[PDB]
RNA sequence: AACUAAUCCUAGCCCUAGCCCUACAAAUAUAAUUAUACUAUUAUAUAAAUCAAAACAUUUAUAAAAGUAUUGGAGA
RNA sequence: UCUCCAGGCAUACGCGUAUAACAACUCGGAUAACCAUUGUUAGUUAAUCAGAAUAGGCAAUAAUCACACUAUAAAUCACCUAUAACUUCUCUGUUAACCCAACACCGGAAUGCCUAAAGGAAAGAUCCAAAAAGAUAAAAGGAAAAGAA
RNA sequence: AACUGU
């Protein structure tokens, strides 16, 4: 909140966070895990991988047709800037 | 970093938190007239802190303004304040503020101006007068508490009579 | 509920409680970005159960039953974070090419150090925050004299450690 | 020494043509050996009230270029009396109507131990109210007036007529008129006004009216009408009764203004209140005579009767004035007519406290000179118009 | 969520919502005698009482009345064998109805 | 010692207060010249109503006060009107007298409690409760009200006990004046009251109430409110004839109250029947305190154009019934 | 043969040689470590003296030629 | 329960867990009992108690129960006119027999209320030494009472 | 002078 004059607090009801509670039911994912199951070997996720999951394909099939040009850089993903998103990737705007 | 404890917005008579502000330019044109000479009453003589000499209270029209005491002032006087160069000597109360022009050779005079327009800057002190020594044409001659004598035009403003306490400098 | 924030009343008074093994980063990203949000509380409810259980034993001054219930939960909860915070540090990386999702530049602190400043967001800018300016970010000129100090204190630092070393040799030709 | 001038303050890169100098801007923060950067103006995005600024006078569409002299309760006139007269162009009759005096006359309008009863509330209003030792006029100034009020409104009982006014609580009164091609306006709010049914009974009258044009308004050059006035140069030219219409009351019958202050010096004078009272007096009349008869410029076939009363607790003015003429362009003509009671005392002194002297109850716990002929003549003016 | 930055809010800006919380509780029994329906909580110092209204009836969807909350002073008269003193973590008391 | 808020948001506040008060509230009014009903239903003023639509006055700053000064304006009027119009059937509203927002105190002590620590630990010292109203409105008369019902009554109804210790509900002691007031100095001549009158504020009114989920307490604040204001201003009464706690009353006292929340009005009645609060002096004490309240009740729906619609005379007529009552 | 005590070797260091150097979150110069506006923001003149001249005053160091010559209260 | 003594309670400031319960008997109290010690656990709950927009216009007349009444040491933003904003209760303080004096130092320590209903204990035991200190009593006498200069 | 174990 905000504290206005005359020392009176004013509560902001945009400052104040909404706690969003996930949908458990019919969630199978619990605390733990079987031992039963095996452990897995860490691949952390990278813009590379990332990049050649989903941008590679459309950009090779397009090349390959030749329908790639600068002003559809957007249409494989490209974000010209990061406003207008509620969670804008740099600079980071958004809570956990 | 350094400001003024004088900083008040607006001039008044009322004692400040106490200091009055008081008014070394004896001729301002008041509100509601023309810049031609105008009257004014002795309301109260007062007691000032910050200064040596008593302030007296001169109020005229719709302004009331704290100007220093002189040595007869007291509560209900009247006090003029012409900028007009009298042709004729022009009626002297003991107070009253004209040009050096229209007062007479030997009157005694405070809160005298070096130049016109500065305001009353010597003869401020209790039991200072200054002496009219001559006067010729729109020059006149006024003597300083400083034991200067200067010579300045008629159009410089020169108070009547001597400051409060006349025996100021004649203390023991 | 009240009763999530406890134990199963038949696991009262037992040894310990039957638990599995944490979740595993690779599982985790193999899980979508939908599940692994609804997971993350999944795992904070059973970690909170714990947490209560734990600080009700203390005030009972009683042993946890299976404390390593709460240390799985803990390494499934971190390596959550961590599968979260790849994907979105790659689409950014991505996006815009920043390394880091706060604003920062390398700067100069009045001791003449180099070190990473991270931006602070305002609603005015520098140039018209007194206080900003107010903060210093340039290096008064004593401190050339601390920079020699600075490279012979590292120099000093590598003597010194030549004489750790050297004593604990005396010890290994002295053993061997 | 008198200071011209705020005593506060007394005791090559760039020029280059075609290039452009270095400067800490791209750095963000403020370094000595980099030039100062060129900021052009900053935007916030969104307006700030607290960094926002009002925009100069001039500037307002509003803005008049005449200046319109508008009278609040603080305004003090320098000239009193006269100056108030000279305004409202109205004729003042020294004491009070003389239907007013004859209204207590009657023996059923006086009010059963009314002496006994007002030193009850005096005593009730000034100690036994409150567990402070001695009250401040601050609190039992507006409690004695509310308790007198209530006293003479428990008078429905011998006249049912008082059933048809009521008093309402800060009411707004202002209008605008010119006097001599001078820009009047006139402000008051606050205190309380009892509205009848009915207007209050002409005092004067047709023939009286046209008497008035005799009388001449009193000047005082080279002091100007406006003295002591706020000087508008952006202003709405309104008219306001303290209602809006539809009041089943349209018709004022007393304006009260209560002075609480404690101490004389931040206390209003007597004529001052009274000079206060006949502006804000004249200007609710007015605002009845415009929204009956409209904004034309007339004399009234039928006069407008409206009362004030001053009081600070101590000391009670009963003002009543008459509203004879709309056509106030002009400073001769027929003249609104104003009766006029002042320094009517309730009582000298009251001690809140025992006075002991030498072992001797000298003073008692109540009021000292008390004047139960006050009372009879505020009763005078809230029975007027109604016995 | 605790030791974390949060966006600062403009004029016209979009409001506050916590996806993941890292804000962790416990409940405790109470230490004083107390109303039944009141419940002791140990909490973050960073959460706000408005926080734990909002975090019981969303996350647990428990009904909340009234809320006290009092700061805990962590003794930090207790000394290591170096004679260093020890502070204990300052920790929330929340009385919740 | 305690302070005591008339008006408090505390669940069950009017149960811990009246064992505090050793004051029974049975639910319902207390057991028992034509005026043209229908003319005081506008008699009443709808004119108010009327002039909060025509009556200027300048704006408040805040915004908010506007709602509450708006209520204020009108209960003030009303109640001016209707002490004038009834004044004529009941004779003794003519010798009453009309208070406002002035203070009524009482200082009372019940029970006692063990020092927990400190330099006086284990040492025994008496609870200490003190009441501090303002009430919007209220009527002080010179002579006793009559009684509803006569002294000793007894009831099957038991006072409310609380099981834990006034602190743990919220509530703080402190140090300074005791005071018992009736609302004007024992020199006043009217030693008592016909009926008193409150203004719930904003806060504590039922829109905000069912939103915080404290629906159910909306009669809490109304009964908190009548029973603390109603015995500290009886209590205070009494002891200006001279009965304190060791000197028990020798005639019930009994008072009436009125909260009303700006839209619903609520009629509380009180009698005083016993002045030994104390663990000694209510040792042996087969007396109890007395309360009887109704219900909230709306006076109106809705104040559009220039007149008021759904004005209830019900809620009118208790403030007549009620007013109209004089001692025999 | 008893008490109080005593017993020990690594804790580490020193000098040359070698070598220049380029080693979490959150909060912070405002009141440092205070998540957002206040208030603009800023070091440093010969180094001297002590000291030696038994005090003190000009003065007083900081490869061979060679401690040769000059200089110097011709004295340290 | 008895005998006797008579600055007590709140806040400020400072202190910072010395608070409370349990368990210990080594160390701390200049001895015990018991803890102020040692270990562990608990604690102080506040919409009411406390802390944390702008530009113009305009002001003569102390207080003292403020009336009379004087005096001298000379003693008080408001409200108008415009502009801007548009629905709010979070955060923090709350324990104690406590602080400044190296010490559990016969010292220092602000304000409000009240003067016992609040708050306390001079006696480790024995003996009745001398000598010494303090207090009380004096036959006759009065420098060997409170009066004068 | 009185007063008192001075």
């Amino acid at each position: 909140g905000i504290y206005t004059s005359d020392r009176k607090f004013v509560q902001i009801k945009e400052m104040v966070p909404e706690f969003v509670v996930p949908d458990l039911t019919g969630f199978k994912l619990k605390p733990y895990v079987n031992y039963r199951a095996p452990a897995g070997i860490d691949t952390p996720l990278t813009a590379k991988a990332l990049f050649q999951e989903t941008v590679a394909p459309a950009i090779e099939k397009d090349f390959k047709e030749g329908t790639f040009d600068a002003n559809n850089l957007e249409k494989y993903g490209f974000e010209p800037t990061q406003e207008g998103k509620l969670f804008q990737l740099y600079p980071k705007n958004f809570p956990r | 970093k350094f400001v003024s404890w004088k900083s008040r917005t607006k001039y008044t008579v009322k004692p400040v938190k106490n200091y009055r502000m008081i008014d070394f330019l004896r001729f301002r044109p008041e509100k509601e007239k023309a810049p031609e000479p105008f009257e004014e009453k002795v309301v109260v003589v007062r007691y000032d802190p910050c200064r040596s000499a008593d302030i007296a209270l001169v109020a005229g029209g719709s302004r009331k303004r704290w100007i220093i005491a002189t040595e007869n002032m007291k509560a209900g006087d009247t006090i003029l304040n012409s900028n007009h160069i009298g042709r004729m000597a022009v009626a002297a109360q003991e107070g009253d503020a004209h040009p050096l022009g229209a007062l007479p050779v030997g009157t005694l005079i405070n809160n005298v101006e070096s130049e016109p327009g500065r305001g009353a800057q010597y003869i401020r002190a209790a039991g200072t007068c200054g002496v009219l020594l001559r006067k010729v044409n729109g020059t006149a001659i006024i003597q300083l508490p400083s034991k200067r004598q200067m010579q300045v035009l008629e159009s410089c403003t020169a108070t009547v009579g001597r400051v409060s306490n006349v025996n100021h400098n004649q203390r023991v | 509920g009240l009763e999530e924030f406890f134990d199963d009343p038949k696991n009262w008074g037992e040894e310990k409680v039957k638990s599995g093994a944490s979740w595993t980063c690779q599982q985790l990203r193999n899980k979508s970005n939908e599940d692994l949000h609804k997971l993350w509380y999944v795992l904070l409810k059973e970690r909170n159960m714990l947490l209560t259980l734990e600080q009700e034993a203390k005030r009972q001054r009683l042993p946890m039953p299976s404390p390593e219930r709460l240390e799985k939960v803990v390494d499934s909860m971190d390596n959550v974070d961590k599968v979260v915070q790849e994907r979105e540090d790659a689409l950014r990386l991505l996006q815009t090419g920043q390394e880091k999702p706060r604003p920062g530049a390398w700067r100069r602190d009045i001791f003449g150090r180099i070190v990473w400043h991270k931006f602070k967001q305002w609603p005015i800018p520098w140039y018209l925050n007194k206080r900003y300016n107010r903060r210093r970010f340039f290096a008064m000129p004593y401190v050339d004299r601390f920079i020699r100090l600075r490279i012979e204190k590292h120099a000093r630092i590598e003597a010194r450690k030549r004489s750790l070393q050297k004593k604990k040799e005396k010890i290994l030709h002295a053993k061997f | 020494a008198y200071e011209w001038g705020v005593r506060s303050t007394r005791k090559r890169v760039y020029e280059i043509p075609g290039l452009e100098p270095i400067t800490y801007e791209g750095k963000k923060h403020f370094v000595p050996w980099l030039a100062r950067p060129i900021f052009p103006p900053w935007e916030r995005g969104w307006n700030d009230p607290r960094f926002h600024r009002a925009a100069p006078i001039h500037e307002q569409t509003l803005y008049k270029e005449e200046p319109c002299y508008i009278f609040h309760q603080r305004c003090r006139l320098l000239e009193g009396m006269k100056q108030a007269l000279w305004l409202t162009k109205t004729k003042l009759i020294e004491g009070l109507p003389k239907k007013v005096l004859s209204l207590v006359d009657d023996p059923a309008n006086h009010i059963e131990n009314q002496e006994q009863r007002v030193l009850d509330i005096i005593s009730h209003a000034r100690l036994w109210h409150s567990t402070e030792d001695i009250p401040k006029r601050e609190t039992y100034c507006p409690l004695i007036v509310d308790s007198l009020i209530q006293l003479c409104k428990s008078q429905i009982l011998k006249h049912p007529s008082l059933a048809r006014r009521t008093s309402a609580q800060n009411c707004t009164l202002a209008t605008t008129w010119n006097r001599e091609s001078l820009l009047l306006q006139v402000r008051g709010t606050s205190s309380t006004i009892l509205s009848a049914k009915d207007p209050l009974p002409v005092i004067a009258s047709r023939e009286e009216v046209e008497a008035t044009r005799s009388h001449v308004l009193e000047t005082f050059y080279p002091i100007s009408p406006t003295i002591d006035l706020q000087e508008c140069h952006v202003y709405e030219v309104k008219d306001d009764t303290g209602f809006q219409e539809g009041y089943p009351y349209p018709h004022p019958h007393t304006l009260y203004f209560l002075e609480k202050a404690n101490l004389r010096p931040q206390r209003f004078l007597p004529e001052q209140l009274r000079a206060k009272m006949l502006l804000f007096a004249f200007a609710n009349a007015l605002a009845q005579a415009r929204l009956l008869y409209g904004n034309t410029a007339k004399v009234l076939e039928q006069p407008i009767v409206v009362q004030s009363v001053g009081t600070d607790g101590r000391v009670f003015q009963f003002l009543v004035l008459q509203l004879n003429t709309t056509d106030l362009a002009s400073s001769e003509g027929v003249k609104n007519l104003v009766w006029t009671d002042s320094d009517q005392l309730l009582y000298r002194h009251f001690w809140c406290r025992p006075v002991i002297k030498k072992k001797v109850v000298v003073e008692p716990v109540g009021p000292v000179d008390f004047q139960p002929e006050t009372f009879r003549k505020f009763l005078a003016l809230y029975l007027h118009g109604v016995v | 969520a605790r030791n974390v930055l949060y966006p600062l809010y403009q004029l016209g800006g979009p409001q506050l919502r916590v996806f993941r919380t890292n804000f962790f509780i416990q409940l405790v029994r109470p230490g004083t005698a107390q109303p039944e329906d009141t419940v002791q909580f140990r909490i973050p110092m960073e959460m706000t009482r408005v926080d734990l209204r909002n975090y019981l009836e969303q996350i647990y969807n428990v009904p909340v009345a009234a809320v006290r909350t009092r700061v805990q002073h962590g003794s930090n008269r207790r000394r290591d064998h170096k004679n260093v003193r020890i502070k204990k973590p300052d920790y929330k008391v929340a009385y919740v109805q | 010692k305690y302070v005591v808020h008339p008006q408090i948001s505390a669940l069950n506040a009017d149960r811990w207060y009246q064992s505090f008060t050793k004051t029974v509230f049975v639910s319902g009014l207390p057991p028992a010249p034509s005026l043209d009903l229908a003319a005081l239903r506008a008699a009443v003023c709808d004119c108010i109503l009327q002039e909060q639509v025509y009556v200027r006055r300048r704006r408040p700053r805040s915004l908010f006060d506007r709602r509450q000064a708006l209520a204020s304006s009108i209960l003030d009027q009303v109640v001016r009107t209707l002490v004038n119009l009834l004044a004529p059937l009941n004779p003794v509203l003519s010798t009453a007298a009309l208070d406002c927002k002035r203070s009524v105190d009482f200082y009372w002590l019940r029970g006692e409690e063990r020092i927990p620590a400190g330099h006086r630990k284990g040492h025994i010292d008496a609870l200490r409760y003190q009441i501090n109203d303002k009430p919007h409105n209220q009527i002080r008369i010179s002579k006793q009200l009559p009684e509803f019902v006569p002294l000793d009554y007894s009831i099957p109804t038991e006072i409310p006990v609380m099981k834990c210790k006034p602190d743990k509900l919220p509530l703080f002691r402190r140090q300074y004046e005791n005071s018992i007031f009736t609302g004007s100095k024992t020199a006043d001549p009217c030693c008592y009251g016909h009926t008193q009158f409150h203004l719930i504020p904003d806060r504590l009114k039922r829109e905000r109430l069912i939103r915080q989920n404290q629906a159910e307490q909306v009669e809490a604040v109304f009964r908190a409110n009548a029973i603390a204001s109603l015995f500290a201003w009886t209590g205070a009464q009494a002891m200006y004839q001279g009965f304190w706690s060791e000197a028990d009353v020798t005639r019930p006292f009994v008072s009436q109250a009125v909260i009303t929340d700006g839209k619903y009005f609520s009629f509380f009645c009180y009698q005083l029947n016993t002045l030994a609060l104390t663990v000694q002096a209510d040792q042996n004490n087969p007396r109890k305190n007395l309360c009887w309240g109704s219900q909230s009740q709306p006076l109106y729906e809705t104040v559009e154009d220039n007149d008021v619609k759904g004005f209830d005379d019900g809620t009118l007529l208790q403030i007549v019934h009620f007013l109209l009552n004089k001692p025999r």
